[PDB]
C-alpha cells in the first residue's frame, strides 16, 4: 500500500530544507 | 466581513512598513537570559529554551554562529528573517520578543511554544481527522492571506515548521526562506515534498507556490504522509512535475476537490491564484463549517490540546546534546551583519 511504501521510504523523519 | 477584512489588512500594511523601514535592533543582551535546555538543532543552528532572569518568562532562543552563516552563504537569508520577524504581527506567526548579537553570534529570542512541533504530533497519531486538519488549514489560510498582502512569500510550509500552542492553535516559525517581492522570483528553496512544480522547474514563480504548499500540507495532515514522496529528492521532483496525484479512499469528495484545486500544476487555474484570490479557498465547500473570524479571534475550541506541565517544561520536545555557548573576544563578520 501507499502507506507501506511511505514507511519504507527513508523519509518519515524531520525533513530539512534544501541547501 | 469583506469590508472589515480589507480594512484590517490596510492597517496591517501600514504598521508593517513602518517597522520594515525602521527595524528594531539590539533589544536585549545574552546575560539577561538563563540557558535551560536545547529544544532543537541542525544545519539551521540551535534553538534553546531560555529564561529571562528577572521576569521569569520562558522563551525559545535561536542562536546562529556568524562564521557558520557566512560559510553556508546564508547572510542575506538571516538578516532578512530577522527584519521580517520584527516587522510582522499575526496570531499564528510566532513573535520575536528580542534580538541582538555579540562578537560571534546572532540571537532571536522568540515566543516559546511548549506544545511542540506539529510534525511530532502528526507522526504520533498517524493522521488527523478531516475536521482536525481543517482547523489547522484555516489558520494557515488566514496567515497566508496576511503575509501575501504584505508581498511576503513564506516558501517553507511543512509540519516541521508549525508548533502547537497552549490553546492548541498553530504558530508558524522559520522565516529563513521568506522573501518580500511583488511579482516573480526564481530561487530554488524550501523542502522537497512541498515544492510547487514551478519552483522545481527553472521558470519563475510567485506567491501561488504557497498555496500549492497548503495543498501538500492538508494532504499530509489528512493522509499521514505527503502526496509525493520517494527515496531521493530527485525522484520526488519527478512525481511533483508529473503532478499525478492519488488520494486515500477515506478522503471525502469535497476534500479531494479542494486538493485537486490546490495541487494544480496549471498555476493559471490554481485556487488562491485566480481573480477571486483567497476567497475561492475560504468559500470552498470543504471549509463550509469554518467560522473565519472566530478562528482569527481564537474563540474556536481546538480539537486537540497539547499536554502541558509548565511554561518551562520540555516534555513535548526531543532530546539534544547540550553545547556551551562561546563568545569570542574578537568581533567576527561585523560589516556583514551590521544590519542585524
Ligand atoms: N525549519 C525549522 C528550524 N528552523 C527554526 N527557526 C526558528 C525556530 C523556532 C522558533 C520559535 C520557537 C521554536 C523554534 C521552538 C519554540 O517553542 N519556539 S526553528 C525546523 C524545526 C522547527 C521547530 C523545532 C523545535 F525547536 F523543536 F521546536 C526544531 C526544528
Amino acid at each position: 500500500t501507499t502507506y507501506a511504501d511511505f514507511i519504507a521510504s527513508g523519509r518519515t523523519g524531520r525533513r530539512n530544507a534544501i541547501h | 466581513e469583506q469590508e472589515s477584512v480589507k480594512e484590517f489588512l490596510a492597517k496591517a500594511k501600514e504598521d508593517f512598513l513602518k517597522k520594515w523601514e525602521s527595524p528594531a535592533q539590539n533589544t536585549a543582551h545574552l546575560d539577561q537570559f538563563e540557558r535551560i535546555k536545547t529544544l532543537g538543532t541542525g544545519s539551521f543552528g540551535r534553538v534553546m529554551l531560555v529564561k529571562h532572569k528577572e521576569t521569569g518568562n520562558h522563551y525559545a532562543m535561536k542562536i546562529l554562529d556568524k562564521q557558520k552563516v557566512v560559510k553556508l552563504k546564508q547572510i542575506e537569508h538571516t538578516l532578512n528573517e530577522k527584519r521580517i520577524l520584527q516587522a510582522v504581527n499575526f496570531p499564528f506567526l510566532v513573535k520575536l520578543e528580542f534580538s541582538f548579537k555579540d562578537n560571534s553570534n546572532l540571537y532571536m529570542v522568540m515566543e516559546y511554544v511548549p506544545g511542540g512541533e506539529m510534525f511530532s504530533h502528526l507522526r504520533r497519531i498517524g493522521r488527523f481527522s478531516e475536521p482536525h486538519a481543517r482547523f489547522y488549514a484555516a489558520q494557515i489560510v488566514l496567515t497566508f492571506e496576511y503575509l501575501h498582502s504584505l508581498d511576503l512569500i513564506y516558501r517553507d510550509l511543512k509540519p516541521e515548521n508549525l508548533l502547537i500552542d497552549q490553546q492548541g492553535y498553530i504558530q508558524v516559525t522559520d522565516f529563513g526562506f521568506a522573501k518580500r517581492v511583488k511579482g516573480r522570483t526564481w530561487t530554488l528553496c524550501g523542502t522537497p515534498e512541498y515544492l510547487a512544480p514551478e519552483i522545481i522547474l527553472s521558470k519563475g514563480y510567485n506567491k501561488a507556490v504557497d498555496w500549492w504548499a497548503l495543498g501538500v500540507l492538508i494532504y499530509e495532515m489528512a493522509a499521514g504522509y505527503p502526496p509525493f514522496f520517494a527515496d531521493q529528492p530527485i525522484q520526488i521532483y519527478e512525481k511533483i512535475v508529473s503532478g499525478k496525484v492519488r488520494f486515500p479512499s477515506h478522503f471525502s469528495s469535497d476534500l479531494k476537490d479542494l486538493l485537486r484545486n490546490l495541487l494544480q500544476v496549471d498555476l493559471t487555474k490554481r485556487f488562491g491564484n485566480l481573480k477571486n484570490g483567497v476567497n475561492d479557498i475560504k468559500n470552498h465547500k470543504w471549509f463550509a463549517t469554518t467560522d473565519w473570524i472566530a478562528i482569527y479571534q481564537r474563540k474556536v475550541e481546538a480539537p486537540f490540546i497539547p499536554k502541558f506541565k509548565g511554561p518551562g517544561d520540555t516534555s513535548n520536545f526531543d532530546d539534544y546534546e547540550e553545547e556551551e555557548i562561546r563568545v569570542s573576544i574578537n568581533e567576527k563578520c561585523g560589516k556583514e551583519f551590521s544590519e542585524f
